[PDB]
């Protein structure tokens, strides 16, 4: 039945193939079903023959093309073919999907929406046709009536994103929109829906979704996406804390969301700045409730970006001072205690970061250490060589210390770098008061000295400087 | 330094990777290619000698560099990528994952960069052991699919190039199924677009010649390509084609050794007019030629009808009668001569390697046809200096965009280098008793070739060293004969003293000397490895006076070479050739006492008559004189005494000639002489 179509297709166009095309009027379905049963390349050959034989200047071919479109779209998913013929089918349809008027492509997109909403699209490879159709509608300056093709595209995509997405096919739906030429509002609706979806998904299917969101965010919508991911994970952490009043899953999620946002910010030096501005506490004097165990985990992984290191750390430092100024003022003062609801303080958040940190969070901890030593370096004592200089400095330094001890309990690979950094500030200075450092060191060591017979050399080289040290230093 | 650093002190440095890269990122972001190359070496050895973690950080950083990127940085980074994969693919394979995620970002990248990028990714992909992760293969198929499926040529080209390039890589028969499906889809997509079909054919042709692999998939396609060519353009030879042309359309510029009442003719003007397919004819024939040469091993018994074939053309004649009617027809004529020239250049590309003497004669007849149509075309472009047909070459120029000097190089089909095997044929001097114009064409081409390359797709994929290596064979010991015949011509042209034969041979001499200058002023002779090829060249040029002096000392070869070369200064008919001869002698004598020869020779050129034809004195234009006098006055033994000589001859310009006792010294050229004089006085 095929070889005659090949032979009529071999020589010439729109003379014989059209006239044979008006012989076999019905069942393109059985043809392609037996064809995929035998061999897909024969089906590709037939498809080329029909599409060249049924041009879209004439209108009879268009309905055969429409029916074969519905046929192949359903069979590529429901009919389990071989991968390669599937690919050839879709490549072909994608290619010939240009030559059309508006309303035929409009009804194809309506078929896709109405399928993907309710029709369990068993795989979903057919949705790859969807963007090209809308692409054609963007470029089809043949006027429709229902309007421009782009306005039909607006309506259709709005109806798609407002309509229900299946839980398993938001990745594919989103990955399709990487390519469609979206304006601000379109991509805003896209991300609004995609963010909406998170809650109704397995946790292990959140990391890649976010990934695709951010490579999409690079079009328009960064502030929205990040505020969103912050919001969702903050709520997860709060839920977990109130239920505790799972860690392995929640943690590996937050800890790979952050990796993925970091990667994007390397690839995009502006994502970071909008992140920080959105999250900057020091707007006037005010502590914002954007900041969170996750909000902070993210920053301390970000701090290993060269461009932001300084700026992130300086933000954190100033935020922590502000924290303590606030807390001092509150505690001295009942008038404020009556009014304000007790918000967690940044100190506490960071420490809590450290507990969650325990598992698998090398990228956060390596920022932590730097942070803490910045705290100690900055707010070690100086004024002997009061309220304002003591408590939010003492507590800053001893925050440093608390951090680095807590980490030194559990993160056994940033030992010898706490240790070496401690010693580095021990030995040479002897001019700036260094009381806090030995106190720290004492706690550190007492807690597990057995972990310094794994980092021992670092001690014996400070013994060579023991001759040169002031006396209180050495005994202690 | 860095080499020995990382080769000896690795055991130290391994500890301190982080620092290296916090450096290397800072190095590339700046300019100054030597900086950026240093950063490259950092990344390379960093990945070479350290551990895994470092390797990962390397690749990640490179990804960052590409993606965020600007052009220099990008390119370097891609080169580095290539280095990393060719150095250690096995290690690179497990970090291929981050490499793949680049493809999410293509908005920024240029098609050249894209070519390298897909090369890398595919070359990594079809390692045999990581078909487990054929993932990347599928995603690349996906992105190919999406780009090809676009109206926008900017995307079309990307998809095309990616697909073809991928296909070349996998062909070191499921592979055959993939490549066939791929290329058939590409062919179908490109069928719509003339500037896209051309790119497909051209890029596919060059890519196929370069890879030289998967011949089966090539035996598959050639059976399609021969048929589509011989049905698409080849028509029965009817001297009048169908179509209402305001032009007497014949089967013009036939060789006429074939039967005039024949089958195979090629329809051109009705195709380009019905378009306003024929734009693809040159590259498509190129593709057919390459495929049949790969199949039949250089056997062109099927095609040689095409070297003989007449072309269905209008009368492309010097249309001084068709003057002052500028319209869509003048673009038609300029484009038609453009297309027929591209066609003939592709024919001479095709049949130059073939050694049958009848075919060589046919090629020479095509060469004279070419030069005739070239002079007609540059005249037609002199008629209207704005009718440019924008049809560039595709490696760089087409992505760059999307009069006679533009077309000669960039617009026309670029010839091979084996085409200069044609200049073997001896000169037959029509005045005194391979013609003069068929050699003028090749030399004018070869000049633009070596100037472009040493100081253009097909040439530029070959290194400079191999290019100069093969030009050393196909110029010097074969163009010496033509040089000597030219010496004998111009000796009689000097002895007697019609215009056009002397003017053409003068321009041939000028071009020959410019070729020698470009050849020997190659900056790859500063490197110590390349001096043997120069040593062979000067052995040849010394052997042009006397033979027997084999394995000579260097300064002896210089002395013999310059002793041969100087004595052409009496045969030089114009000034450009003199300037190029003196600078040639400079750059050959720069290897060595020598000051005196150049000084002596420049004075001879300044003392010479130089017959004052108007165009002849226009070739003694002010900047040329300025350059020559700066050469003379700088290279002389004593600058001040030379200035006293010039200020002893520059003052009698007023008294006698209202043209002096030291000619090429008038009041017009006095300005430049004065300026260079005071400039060299300052120096």
């Amino acid at each position: 039945m095929d070889q005659k179509i090949l032979s009529l297709a071999a020589e010439k166009t729109a003379d014989k193939l059209q006239e044979f095309l008006q012989t076999l009027r019905e069942g393109d379905l059985t043809n392609l079903l037996q064809n995929q049963a035998v061999k897909g390349k024969v089906a590709g050959a037939l498809l080329r023959a029909i599409f060249k034989g049924s041009p879209c200047s004439e209108e009879a071919g268009t309905l055969r093309r429409r029916k074969i479109y519905t046929c192949c779209i359903q069979l590529v998913e429901s009919g389990d073919l071989q991968k390669e013929i599937v690919s050839e089918i879709i490549g072909l349809l994608m290619l010939e999907a240009h030559h059309f008027p508006g309303p035929l492509l409009v009804e194809l997109a309506n078929e896709f929406i109405s399928a993907v909403r309710e029709g369990s699209l068993v795989n979903g490879k057919s949705l790859e046709l969807l963007p090209i159709i809308l692409t054609a509608l963007a470029t089809k300056k043949e006027n429709l009536a229902y309007l421009s093709g782009e306005e039909c595209k607006k309506q259709l995509i709005n109806t798609l994103c407002s309509g229900r997405w299946d839980q398993q096919y938001v990745i594919q739906l989103t990955s399709m929109f990487k390519d469609v030429p979206l304006t601000a509002e379109e991509v805003e609706f896209v991300v609004e829906k995609a963010l909406s979806m998170f809650s109704k998904m397995n946790l292990q299917e959140i990391p890649p979704l976010v990934y695709q969101l951010l490579v999409l965010s690079s079009k328009g919508s960064r502030k929205s996406v990040l505020e969103g991911i912050i919001a969702f994970f903050s709520a997860l952490d709060k839920q977990h804390n109130e239920e505790q009043s799972p860690s392995g899953e929640l943690r590996h999620v937050e800890g790979t969301i952050i990796l993925h946002i970091v990667f994007a910010i390397k690839l995009d030096y502006e994502l970071g700045r909008e992140l920080v501005k959105h999250l900057k506490v020091g707007q006037q004097g005010d502590s914002n409730n954007n900041l969170s165990p996750f909000s902070i985990a993210l920053l301390l992984s970000v701090t290993r970006i060269q461009r932001f290191q300084d700026q992130v750390l300086d933000l954190l430092k100033t935020s922590v001072v502000k924290s303590f100024k606030d807390l001092q003022l509150l505690q001295g003062s009942k008038f404020l205690q009556n009014l304000v609801p007790h918000r967690s303080y940044v100190s506490t958040m960071i420490l809590e970061v450290v507990k969650n940190s325990v598992h698998s969070w090398d990228h956060v901890t390596q920022g932590l250490v730097e942070l803490g030593f910045i705290l100690m370096d900055s707010y070690g004592p100086k004024k002997v060589l009061p309220s304002l200089s003591r408590m939010p400095n003492q507590h800053a330094c001893k925050l440093g210390a608390n951090i680095l001890l807590e980490t030194f309990k559990i993160h056994e690979m940033i030992r010898q770098e706490i240790l070496e950094q401690v010693l580095n500030r021990v030995v040479t200075r002897a001019s700036s008061p260094i009381s806090h450092f030995l106190d720290l060191l004492s706690n550190i060591v007492m807690y597990a000295p057995l972990v310094l017979q794994s980092c021992s050399s670092k001690v014996t080289e400070a013994f060579d400087y023991l001759s040169f040290l002031p006396l209180q230093t050495v005994q202690r | 330094l860095l080499q020995s650093t990382f080769s000896v002190h690795y055991l130290v440095l391994k500890d301190m990777c982080s620092s290296i890269l916090s450096l290397a990122q800072s190095l590339l972001h700046s300019l100054d290619q030597s900086i950026i190359s240093f950063g490259s070496l950092l990344y390379k050895y960093a990945f070479k000698f350290f551990d895994t973690y470092c390797q990962q950080e390397v690749v990640g950083a490179l990804v960052t560099h590409i993606c965020s990127g600007n052009e220099a940085e990008v390119d370097t980074a891609l080169d580095v990528l290539l280095e990393l994969v060719v150095l250690n693919p096995s290690a690179m394979m497990m970090n291929a994952v981050f490499v793949k995620g680049i493809l999410d970002y293509l908005d920024n990248i240029s098609p050249q960069q894209i070519r390298k990028l897909f090369y890398v990714l595919s070359t990594l992909a079809f390692s045999k052991q990581n078909e487990a992760s054929s993932h990347i293969q599928d995603d690349m198929h996906l992105v190919i699919r999406k780009q090809l499926s676009s109206t926008v040529f900017k995307y079309k080209l990307i998809g095309i190039i990616g697909a073809v390039t991928m296909a070349g890589i996998m062909a070191a028969d499921e592979q055959c199924t993939q490549v066939t499906s791929l290329l058939q889809l590409v062919h179908s997509c490109s069928e719509q677009s003339p500037q896209a079909s051309a790119l497909y054919y051209d890029e596919f042709a060059n890519l196929i010649q370069h890879e030289k692999l998967d011949p089966k998939a090539l035996e598959w396609v050639g059976h399609t390509i021969c048929n589509d060519f011989q049905d698409a353009f080849v028509v029965d030879s009817c001297v009048v084609p169908e179509g209402d042309f305001p032009f007497p359309v014949k089967a013009l510029y036939g060789l006429e050794e074939y039967d005039t009442q024949d089958g195979i003719a090629i329809n051109l003007l009705p195709l380009l007019f019905s378009q306003d397919s024929p734009l693809c004819l040159a590259p498509y024939f190129r593709l057919l030629r390459l495929c049949v040469e790969r199949q039949h091993n250089g056997n062109l018994e099927e095609i040689d009808g095409l070297l003989d074939c007449p072309i269905f053309l209008t009368d492309l004649e010097p249309g001084e009668k068709l003057e002052s009617m500028s319209a869509k027809e003048r673009s038609f004529m300029c484009s038609l001569i453009f297309l027929t020239l591209n066609w003939f250049r592709e024919i001479v590309n095709a049949f130059c390697q073939e050694t049958s003497p009848e075919m060589k004669g046919k090629v020479l007849t095509r060469l004279k046809h070419i030069v005739e149509l070239q002079i007609i075309l540059e005249k037609y472009l002199a008629v209207t200096p704005d009718y440019v047909p924008p049809l560039g070459n595709f490696d760089v120029e087409t992505l760059d965009i999307t009069l006679l000097l533009h077309n000669s190089h960039a617009f026309f089909r670029e010839l091979d280098i084996e085409v200069f095997s044609i200049l073997h044929c001896g000169l037959v001097t029509k005045f005194i008793l391979l013609g003069p114009p068929e050699l003028l064409f090749l030399l004018e081409d070869l000049s633009q070739k070596l100037e472009s390359m040493l100081t253009f797709s097909h040439l530029q994929q070959r290194s400079a060293q191999e290019i100069v290596h093969c030009v050393f064979q196909l110029l010097t010991p074969m163009c010496n004969h033509l040089e000597n015949i030219h010496n004998y011509f111009q000796c009689l042209a000097a002895e007697n003293h019609k215009v056009q034969e002397y003017h053409i041979m003068s321009s041939c001499y000028q071009r020959l000397l410019q070729i020698f200058h470009g050849l020997f002023a190659w900056s790859g002779f500063s490197q110590p490895e390349n001096q043997n090829l120069l040593y062979s060249a000067l052995h040849v040029l010394s052997s042009r006076l006397k033979q027997g002096e084999h394995s000579q000392p260097l300064e002896e070869l210089l002395s013999q070479s310059v002793h041969y070369l100087q004595n052409f200064h009496q045969s030089i008919p114009s000034f450009q050739c003199a300037l190029y001869l003196i600078r040639l002698l400079m750059v050959i004598l720069e290897k060595s006492q020598n000051k005196e020869k150049i000084a002596s020779l420049a004075r001879q050129f300044l003392c010479r008559v130089w017959p004052s034809g108007d165009k002849e004195k226009s070739n003694i234009s002010n900047d040329q004189l300025h350059a020559l006098l700066c050469i003379y006055l700088e290279h002389t033994e004593s600058i001040l005494k030379a200035i006293e000589e010039i200020a002893g001859v520059g003052v009698p310009e007023l008294i006698n000639s209202p043209s002096s006792t030291f000619p090429t010294l008038t009041r017009h050229t006095f300005v430049v002489f004065f300026r260079v004089m005071m400039a060299e006085l300052e120096k």
